[PDB]
């Protein structure tokens, strides 16, 4: 799912910046992100559990 | 967070959070009396205050206390269930006495404490029986240290302070003595009593009377711990 | 489960099996102590259970020395070896440090025994509440109570046992400050007369007590004259 | 009488749980952080108090046992304090026998073997306390660590406490075999910093190093100038 | 008190003392250990599971333990009853010693710690100790030796074990690849190596993952060693080689 | 004589504040070079305050008087022979910012990235986005506004996970 | 913003707190610190009725017994 | 409880020395009352009560005063209504629970 995310967002980014093109830049920049989020949704279990 | 594992919550073993929930209840029984204390460092005075409550007209007010000598010169109030407390002064006199038989000079406030402490904490690791629900402070003058307070709990926490209360409304004081301490130095005169006083007098609320409260004093000048009279109360009662 | 050993405390910190042991000693009947300027004056109401006891069966107030009294109530055989127990206190006392025991460390001494009954699970608190009671030339009169979670706090007047809030309500009128043992006497079998419940209970006969500068400090049971006046005295009383 | 029977005992999975409870109130305690410079050892711990009216002077957690071994701890308190006791007795045991020093991984192994006895015996339950040691021995730094299971661990660095793991992650980048006391303070200095939740101020934080010249504590003045970088 | 006893030493209803397989089910995870008995050696190969990069080199080993001059065992199962353990097996050694001025055989020895043991879990009221040994050594009587040991105080003589983690398998192919008597220590060796690259599925012999110790006779004496570095890579690197080849 | 070691570097400190907020810079280099010596009498890490205090307030001004370059390289020489690395770091960071503010563009660049190597060996992170940041405007002087714009979105990047102070969010910005 | 907030309050110091407060509460801070202004009827707000109001909204969860760490 | 809904969480615990002197003296009132009436035993003998048990001491009061067959409430009757419903207090379970 977290691969999924990914590719979407990354699209998104792209729109964003007004193209037809998704960039590399624009990729490390989605991914950085979704990770993020997968990493602070996994502390915060964690800091349920606590 | 406040999971059960077993007789967690009957005996002083681990909980699965590393939680010891008899020395937590030992703590809650330290307000049964429904009393307080408050104790002051000054800066050649400490000062250890208390409530006096006399539920009746058939008591001897004389003997309902909670200041005791251990040494001619450490004084100590006692906070919670009565019982405990004597046991735990009986203790410390004992102490202190040997201490001074042994090592040739009076006890030192804070090593008191950490042999009191320790105590509790063979208490607080032997499952056999229950930690004692009563929490001391102590007071008195250090030859090269100054005025010393200092207090211990059921847990066998035994930190020295500038200025405390334990009781009911430990926290209450706790913060009223902490603004004061923040304000210029938490009191640098023998009229740090006063501070005392009113710290009390605020937190409960209570306007007391002169029959209605028990202090206790050290100086550097006078180091020998003293228990202040009727009258002396009054008179610092009057002054504020 | 959190009243089954006097090693645990309940979540609101409270140790159940002293309360249960405290609430035993409302189950007997009561008991009075009245401190005066000359002295102390113990009276106990005895309940007759059966017509086929003697007079004086389960004498409710003992001697653990010559000059100390000793009122009880509640479990009986725990009451008997606290007796035993302040006995020892005193005569090692009077063994070591070669004087008749200071009532006041006799009582801490016997409260610090039964508080050591309330802390481990291998034995359990002493079901019974008692006061001692002497008189000395310096130390005057004194008058003291312990309770079974080895509390103790010295009184003016107290009443330990079933009915205890009657009889305070009835012993804070004395003004027992400024009276001598004799009229005390008088005071406590009234007391002991007013509190008494005869639809209930069946019926009992005194047993009183005193210690003061009458006896030249020792403590012995009132002599029957006395106790008899008394006794009618009350008895009047009770129109 | 006392309790004749063990309260620690083994699971269906074969696991001791008590032992883990004990860990787990280590791993909810204060931070703590130890490394062994090439040459010297230093420890340092946090000591934030509850509030203003906490004298810092009057307790310590970084403790000495001799002249040239000491140990901090993160856990609970008086546990810290017993085994305080035991390790200055044990080491005093070893000098009255050998009329020499311990050296600090024989102290380490009478101290956990001493700490192993409470997982087993009857009616006690395990220390809540993980200590580091610190010792200078033959000309050599030692490092060791010890849990309420009585077992030990040489470390070369290591971060114990409140949020150990991302501490530990934090030394392994920062270790350099080739470093140089000052540095290694100054990086334990900052693991401590790493989480903190405020500034650290003198009154805020402890220190201990090892070295030729003998473990010694840090005066606060001393704290200040490090911190000063 | 009754209410607290946990039993940890009373029969259960189809007569299995249940604390004890419970300490035998800790084992199954601890580090894996092998025995190989030489014509001319014996051998301990356990792994190394204290395995991070700040972790710092001390001792001489990190799971093999001198005993005597002659002996030497390893540990699975709880690290601190496992110095409880050595400690006592040491102590036995040195009385025996004290008493007959002879090096202690070596069942002996093995018998004196299970009977210690096995004793504590007879009567007393405390946990058993959840350890399984394994021992090396040489004695007039029966030359080299390989033993083993439980939680329950039982032991027994070794050609070739496995005590710990994956030990069905371990022992599994020690029965496939056993030579009995036609054994020489290098051939030992290179069997350990491959069954524990099988055990230790977690990447391959690193070198650093592992512990060897081999119990020899030279010059009248014994001699104990623990293999270094250099000598365990290039036995892997031998085995690799000879696997390579085998394909 | 430690009083009086203390009362000296108390005066060098308090007197190295006067001269860098008169401007004194001749004066500063004449001082910083005065307490060469003082290295042997005083603690490594008072050293290496009084060494990056006097170094910051030198260069706290920009008078280009000419030392900054040869002071800057005496002083991570100094820092290299004492073996401070985390000073050392901070210094060649900051040398680099000099070389930039000295119109020098290549050469700059080969150190700076010498030092982002090193700190990404290690992971320090607001020296890390500083030193970004500078390659970034160097990149945008020599007018590579390619790599400029990738040196800037990482930086940015790596501020992300980190609370910026007000001075570092205005420079970002 | 739309305070009369003398000069002297130094915001900083509120929003330096380690403490985890939703954004409702900060308008309670900034409603009760008025509030109390009103109180003592003034028109301003000082450095104390912020302090005050910071210290009614944001109560101190009970301090775990200081025997654990 | 968020603070834009219930914006003010008003704590209202049981009455202090002072407090309760004058909630005894509120509901006291309207009692017809004979001597000396000293609410400072009252105070001293009612601790951990409530307003309701403080009213509960003056209602208790009368029905001695009846029960005795009097017309006036005098002090030893305050002195057995204070007792006694001290008495019944042991069932209720004292404790307090906070918005946390």
């Amino acid at each position: 799912a977290e691969v999924k995310g990914v590719c979407t967002e990354a699209g998104m980014y792209a729109l964003r910046e007004r193209r037809v093109h998704v960039t590399q830049e624009d990729f490390e920049m989605a991914v950085a992100k979704v990770m993020q989020k997968d990493s602070e949704k996994n502390m915060s279990i964690k800091k349920l559990w606590k | 967070r406040g999971s059960s594992a077993g007789f967690d919550r009957h005996i002083t073993i681990f909980s699965p959070e590393g939680r010891l929930y008899q020395v937590e209840y030992a703590f809650k029984a330290i307000n049964q009396g429904g009393l307080t204390s408050v104790a002051v460092r000054g800066k050649d005075c400490a000062v250890i205050v208390t409530q006096k409550k006399v539920p009746d007209k058939l008591l001897d007010s004389s003997t309902v206390t909670h200041l005791f000598k251990i040494t001619e010169n450490i004084g100590c109030v006692m906070t919670g269930m009565t019982a405990d407390s004597r046991s735990q002064v009986q203790r410390a006199r004992y102490e202190a006495a040997n201490w001074k038989y042994k090592y040739g000079y009076e006890i030192p406030v804070d090593m008191l404490c950490k042999r009191i402490a320790d105590i509790s904490q063979v208490y607080t690791q032997n499952a056999e029986m229950r930690p004692l629900g009563c929490c001391m402070i102590l007071i008195g003058i250090d030859e090269e240290q100054g005025p010393q307070v200092y207090k211990c709990d059921p847990a066998g926490y035994y930190c020295g302070f500038k200025a405390t209360a334990a009781g009911v409304k430990q926290t209450e004081s706790t913060s009223f003595l902490e603004k004061k301490v923040k304000k210029k130095f938490d009191w640098t005169f023998e009229q740090t009593v006063e501070t005392a006083i009113t710290c009390l007098s605020t937190v409960l609320s209570i306007d007391f009377k002169p029959s209605e409260i028990e202090v206790g004093v050290v100086t550097v000048e006078n180091p020998k711990f003293r228990i202040l009279t009727e009258a002396e109360i009054d008179a610092h009662l009057v002054a504020l | 489960g959190y009243d089954l050993s006097a090693s645990t405390f309940s979540p609101d910190g409270r140790v159940f099996q002293v309360e249960y042991a405290m609430k035993a000693v409302e189950n007997s009947s009561t008991a009075i102590g009245i401190r005066c300027k000359d002295g102390v004056v113990f009276g106990v109401e005895k309940l007759v259970l059966s017509k086929l006891y003697e007079e004086g069966s389960n004498k409710r107030l003992f001697n653990v020395d010559r000059h100390v009294g000793m009122a009880v109530a509640g479990l009986l055989a725990d009451a008997r070896s606290l007796a035993d127990i302040a006995r020892e206190e005193a005569s090692n006392f009077r063994s070591n440090f070669g004087y008749n025991i200071p009532l006041k460390h006799l009582a801490d001494r016997v409260a610090m025994y039964v508080h050591a009954y309330t802390l481990y699970s291998a034995v359990r608190p002493f079901g019974c509440s008692f006061m001692l009671g002497s008189y000395s030339v310096n130390d005057g009169a004194q008058l003291y109570m312990i309770d079974p979670s080895g509390v103790s706090y010295g009184y003016w007047g107290c009443a330990i046992g079933k009915a205890r809030q009657a009889a305070k309500t009835e012993i804070e009128k004395l003004q027992m400050k400024e009276m001598t043992c004799r009229d005390i006497v008088k005071e406590v079998a009234k007391i002991i007369y007013i509190v008494h419940d005869e639809v209930k209970d069946k019926a009992f006969e005194l047993e009183l007590s005193w210690v003061g500068e009458l006896t030249n400090g020792r403590h012995e049971i009132v002599p029957k004259d006395i106790r008899e006046e008394a006794e009618k005295y009350a008895k009047e009383s009770l129109k | 009488r006392g309790y004749s029977f063990s309260l620690t005992t083994f699971s269906p999975s074969g696991k001791l749980v008590q032992i883990e409870y004990a860990l787990a109130a280590v791993a909810g305690g204060a931070p703590s952080v130890g490394i062994k410079a090439a040459n010297g050892v230093v420890l340092a711990t946090e000591k934030k108090q509850k509030s203003i009216l906490y004298d810092e002077r009057s307790v310590h957690k970084v403790e000495p046992i001799t002249k040239h071994i000491g140990l901090v701890y993160s856990g609970m308190g008086p546990d810290y304090r017993v085994l305080v006791h035991r390790a200055r007795k044990l080491a005093q045991q070893y000098y009255l026998v050998y009329q020499e020093p311990i050296p600090t991984a024989q102290l380490v192994q009478r101290v956990a073997s001493v700490m192993q006895e409470y997982t087993q015996s009857g009616g006690v339950r395990p220390f809540g306390v993980s200590l580091l040691i610190c010792g200078w021995n033959e000309g050599r730094p030692y490092l060791f660590q010890s849990d309420p299971s009585g077992a030990y661990f040489a470390w070369k660095a290591t971060a114990m406490g409140k949020n150990y793991v991302n501490g530990k992650t934090f030394l392994e980048k920062r270790y350099n075999e080739d470093l140089e006391l000052e540095d290694a303070i100054h990086t334990a200095i900052l693991t401590l910093k790493e989480s903190f939740e405020g500034q650290m101020t003198e009154d805020n934080i402890e220190v201990g190093i090892c070295n030729e010249a003998g473990f010694r504590r840090l005066t606060p003045t001393e704290v200040k100038d490090y911190l000063a970088a | 008190s009754r209410r607290y006893d946990s039993r940890t030493t009373i029969f259960s209803p189809e007569g299995r003392l249940y604390q004890v397989e419970y300490a035998m089910e800790a084992i199954g995870h601890a580090g894996t250990c092998l025995g190989i008995l030489a014509n001319d050696g014996v051998l301990l190969a356990a792994e190394r599971r204290n395995i991070h990069k700040l972790l710092d080199e001390v001792f001489f080993s990190e799971k093999i333990y001198k005993l005597n001059e002659d002996m030497a065992c390893s540990v699975a199962g709880i690290t601190s009853d496992a110095n409880v353990l050595t400690n006592e097996l040491r102590l036995i050694a040195q009385r025996y010693l004290l008493q007959y001025q002879e090096p202690i055989p070596c069942e002996q020895l093995v018998t004196a710690l299970c009977d210690i043991k096995q004793a504590y879990t007879q009567f007393g009221g405390k946990r058993p100790f959840g350890v399984s040994l394994l021992y090396i050594g040489w004695d007039k009587h029966y030359g080299f030796q390989l033993y083993q040991s439980d939680p329950s105080g039982n032991y027994g003589g070794w050609k070739a074990t496995c005590i710990g983690n994956n030990s069905a398998a371990a022992v599994s192919m020690l029965k496939q690849d056993y030579k009995e008597g036609e054994m020489t220590l290098k051939s030992a060796l290179a069997l350990a190596i491959k069954v524990l690259n099988k055990t230790m599925d977690v990447s391959k012999l690193s070198a650093e993952k592992v512990e060897i110790a081999t119990l020899t006779r030279e010059n009248g004496k014994t001699v104990i060693r623990v293999l270094k570095q250099k000598e365990v890579e290039q036995l892997i690197k031998k085995h690799e080689e000879e696997e390579a080849k085998a394909e | 004589d430690e009083e009086a070691v203390q009362v000296k570097e108390q005066s060098i400190l308090e007197l190295g504040s006067l001269l860098a907020k008169t401007g004194q810079a001749a004066e500063l280099g004449g001082l910083l070079k005065y307490v060469r010596p003082f290295l042997n009498s005083i603690s490594k890490a008072k050293a290496a305050r009084l060494v990056r205090s006097l170094l910051d307030l030198f260069l706290d001004m920009e008078a280009a008087t000419g030392q900054e370059v040869e002071l800057c390289l005496e002083c991570i020489e100094w820092a290299k022979s004492e073996k401070r690395t985390f000073l050392r770091q901070a210094l060649e960071a900051r040398l680099v910012s000099l070389y930039f503010d000295t119109k020098r563009y290549q050469e700059a660049l080969h150190l700076g990235s010498q030092l982002l190597r090193e700190l990404k060996k290690m992971d320090d992170k607001a020296l890390l986005v500083e030193v970004q940041l500078l390659e970034s405007k160097t990149y945008h002087a020599l007018s590579n506004l390619p790599k400029a714009r990738a040196a800037l979105t990482s930086a940015r990047t790596t501020a992300n996970a980190i609370y910026c102070p007000p001075k570092l969010q205005a420079t970002l910005d | 913003s739309k305070m009369n907030l003398s000069e002297e309050v130094d915001l900083e110091d509120y929003v330096a707190r380690p403490d985890k407060i939703s954004g409702a509460d900060i308008n309670s801070i900034c409603q009760e610190s008025g509030m109390l202004a009103v109180r003592e009827n003034r028109y301003i707000v000082l450095a104390k009725d912020f302090e005050k109001a910071y210290k009614t909204v944001i109560k101190k969860d009970e301090q775990e017994h200081e025997f654990y760490k | 409880l968020r603070p834009g809904r219930l914006d003010r969480k008003i704590h209202i615990d049981l009455p202090n020395e002072q407090a309760r002197l004058d909630i005894l003296k509120i509901h006291a009132g309207p009692i017809t009352k004979h001597g000396e009436i000293d609410y400072e035993a009252i105070v001293k003998l009612s601790d951990g009560f409530n307003g309701a048990d403080l009213r509960n001491v003056c209602t208790e009061a009368g029905m001695f005063a009846i029960r005795a067959d009097h017309d006036f409430v005098v002090q030893e009757d305050f002195m057995k209504a204070v007792r006694k419903v001290a008495d019944s207090k042991k069932l209720e379970s004292k404790l307090d629970y906070k918005p946390v």
